[PDB]
């Protein structure tokens, strides 16, 4: 049951990240881009950082 | 006609020998480059 | 769309994979007493839980 | 559009790009959007110019935020190519930042220049 | 690309990421599919 | 080290084996297996594995029944190559070459690699026919089977054509066609060796579009690089280089343009001629020779790109009107002005139409 909840949570985060930043999804994907969002905190605070960062 | 060779290399980079487009289409790419 | 459910969503994916990993190994031993060979010829915990079921 | 500090082509753009070139000859110049962003976030920046000829201007719209936070003047010139060879780069520089030191006539020119930018904003 | 998504059907909203995929994967295969360093060949006698 | 050089040349000339280290290291080579598994393997076993694969390829095509009669026969388990006179080694290399021309299309399949692995592990085609075997695996120079070939290939029985593969044999990675095409520019020995192969498989109607597209690709970028070399601007040097270029490429195109039953390599030769008139500033009599042969080697299936080549050739020709046979077959073109308008949407057609209508004034 927790594996099924993993599957639908993964589809949730994929579709949600496609709705929030489609440029990110059509570069590296929802998981990796979502973890960048999670590190810096937010989308504008990820956008305020340079490319080396 | 001055054409840098790397654009014709770019015509022949992807889809190596098999799974390349047929050479009517590849020739249209080449003559369209020229 | 909002970003706080991104960061909480991937946090819940991390704790989800963690707790599913410890519960998965928990059923590896927890059935592994009655039948030990299943973890040896089956490495994957998903197919392990399906064949234990 | 989003270029509300638009510099005017009657020689304010020309004095901007000329001071860009002189700061490039005094090595006081951080070129490109990422290095501009590093100079503003680190607070070394004394003035910052952007280019409104950006093909999607969203990719330089992020630095007016942190320039409003660090309280440094920013202004847009209408050509990234003019900014690019104003720097002396051989590519298109999209957004440039120019710092200062304790004592230079260049620092005086930065002072009078962001006095004019303050007359815009 | 994240700067475009953060300051503004889905193939016009995703108009930066597709260009960066094409350029960045084409750039990949021009980096990887590269010839080695040019080496002389020697015969049976070292000729 | 004079005697060392003469004996070294005898040893690299030596096509046989005389110690047990070299029976084991010679029988060890294989495409499919590993060395440790391939050493201790008799020939009835390898014939079972392969001839399963050759049953499969005899189901898949139909021209393999005479090679069931000779090469993959039940009697060919016991045919040592090195105890055979040179008429027998010549005839056996004829049947080996014709079989390898025949196989070279389906070569990504495991039944084809099984049949080729019987040719390697008994007849030692990797030790007696390396030009044809490198010529057949060389179109598939990106698949890993080409690298297994580059690990069973003897380093100093390889033609000087194909010796660019030496760092790719040394470090087991497949080479790029940047390297293939670059040594095809510098060595005309290589660029003829590819085109000696591809035209040889088309006189027997054994072509395939990876061979056609591969060859036309190498001629394309290769003749581009050759024209960029052969330019000097010194008048007598560029004259002499234009003559040398026509003497290198000339006969290959001269059969390929007329080869009507292979419309593929017909179109590829149209392509290289179009590159050659486009970038190479060849003289008007040479361009009339290309136009007249293009006109003769003419097919319903190659109508539409051949018209584009007529537009290129006539467009870069410096003289004004065409010559004869070109006007006659372009009369024999069915939808002339409509096809030339469809071409003129993407090309320039006006000097071709001017040479036509001016020749019609002169008829």
């Amino acid at each position: 049951e927790r594996s099924e909840y993993r599957r639908q949570l993964a589809e949730y985060l994929q579709n949600r990240m496609k709705a929030i930043s489609p440029n990110m999804t059509e570069l590296i994907g929802a998981l990796v881009g979502a973890r960048l969002i999670a590190h810096s905190g937010s989308l504008v605070n990820l956008a305020k950082n340079p490319g080396s960062t | 006609v001055v054409v840098a060779p790397q654009r014709l290399a770019e015509i022949f980079n992807a889809a190596p020998a098999f799974a390349m487009p047929p050479i009517e289409d590849v020739f249209y790419q080449v003559a369209s480059l020229f | 769309k909002v970003d706080v459910m991104i960061v909480h969503a991937v946090a819940l994916l991390d704790e989800l994979d963690k707790e599913l990993n410890v519960m998965a190994m928990r059923v590896k031993e927890w059935y592994g007493w009655h039948f030990p060979e299943l973890g040896k010829i089956l490495p994957d915990n998903l197919s392990y839980a399906r064949v234990v079921l | 559009s989003a270029a509300w500090p638009k510099a005017e082509d009657p020689a304010l753009v020309q004095e901007l790009l000329d001071c860009v070139q002189q700061a490039s000859h005094y090595r006081q110049l951080k070129k490109g959007a990422n290095e501009t962003t590093k100079s503003v976030n680190r607070g070394t920046s004394e003035l910052v110019i952007l280019a409104a000829d950006t093909q999607p201007l969203s990719i330089v719209l992020h630095i007016p935020l942190i320039c409003e936070e660090k309280n440094v003047p920013y202004v847009y010139v209408p050509s990234k190519v003019a900014l690019g060879r104003a720097c002396g780069v051989s590519r298109a520089v999209i957004a440039v930042s120019l710092t200062s030191n304790e004592a230079s006539d260049l620092n005086s020119k930065i002072r009078a220049l962001r006095d004019k930018v303050e007359r815009l904003a | 690309s994240v700067r475009t998504d953060a300051f503004e059907d889905d193939e016009t909203r995703a108009a930066v990421g597709i260009q960066a995929r094409a350029k960045l994967e084409n750039n990949l295969r021009l980096l990887e599919g590269k010839p080695l360093n040019k080496g002389v060949a020697l015969g049976p006698n070292g000729i | 080290s004079s005697l060392a050089q003469q004996l070294a040349q005898i040893a690299a000339n030596s096509r046989s084996s005389f110690n047990v280290k070299a029976l084991k290291a010679s029988h060890s080579k294989s495409l499919i297996w590993e060395p440790r598994v391939a050493v201790s393997q008799t020939f009835a076993e390898i014939y079972s594995q392969c001839y399963e694969g050759f049953k499969e390829l005899c189901h898949l095509d139909s021209r393999f029944v005479p090679f069931d009669a000779t090469l993959f026969s039940a009697q060919s388990q016991e045919v040592d190559r090195t105890q055979m006179t040179a008429e027998e080694n010549a005839a056996l290399d004829k049947r080996v070459d014709s079989f390898l021309h025949l196989v070279g299309s389906r070569l990504r399949l495991m039944p084809a690699i099984k049949a080729v692995e019987w040719l390697i592990r008994r007849f030692r085609i990797h030790e007696f026919n390396t030009g044809t075997l490198l010529a057949t695996f060389l179109p598939y120079h990106t698949i890993p089977a080409f690298v297994t070939l580059l690990s069973i290939l003897p380093v100093q029985r390889i033609p000087i054509e194909y010796r660019f593969l030496d760092p790719y044999i040394k470090s087991l990675t497949p080479p790029p066609r940047a390297a293939i095409v670059q040594q095809a520019t510098n060595r005309p020995d290589l660029l003829s060796a590819i085109s000696r192969y591809t035209l040889d498989s088309c006189r027997a109607k054994q072509e395939y579009p990876g061979l056609i597209s591969f060859w036309g690709g190498i001629m394309a970028e290769a003749v581009n690089g050759m024209i960029d070399k052969m330019r000097s601007g010194r008048r007598a040097i560029q004259l002499e280089n234009d003559h040398l270029l026509l003497q290198q490429i000339g006969p290959v195109l001269s059969e390929a343009m007329v080869m009507k039953d292979v419309p593929g390599i017909q179109i590829a030769s149209y392509m290289v001629v179009a590159i050659l008139a486009a970038k190479g500033s060849l003289n008007d009599n040479i361009l009339t020779a290309f136009m007249e042969q293009l006109v003769h080697g003419w097919t319903v299936d190659t109508l539409r790109p051949g018209l584009v080549c007529l537009t290129m050739l006539a467009q870069h020709r410096s003289a004004k009107q065409l010559s004869g046979r070109v006007a006659k077959a372009v009369i024999k073109v069915p939808d002339l002005v409509s096809s030339l308008r469809d071409i003129s949407k993407e090309h320039q057609v006006d000097k071709l139409a001017n040479g036509l209508v001016l020749a019609f004034v002169d008829r």
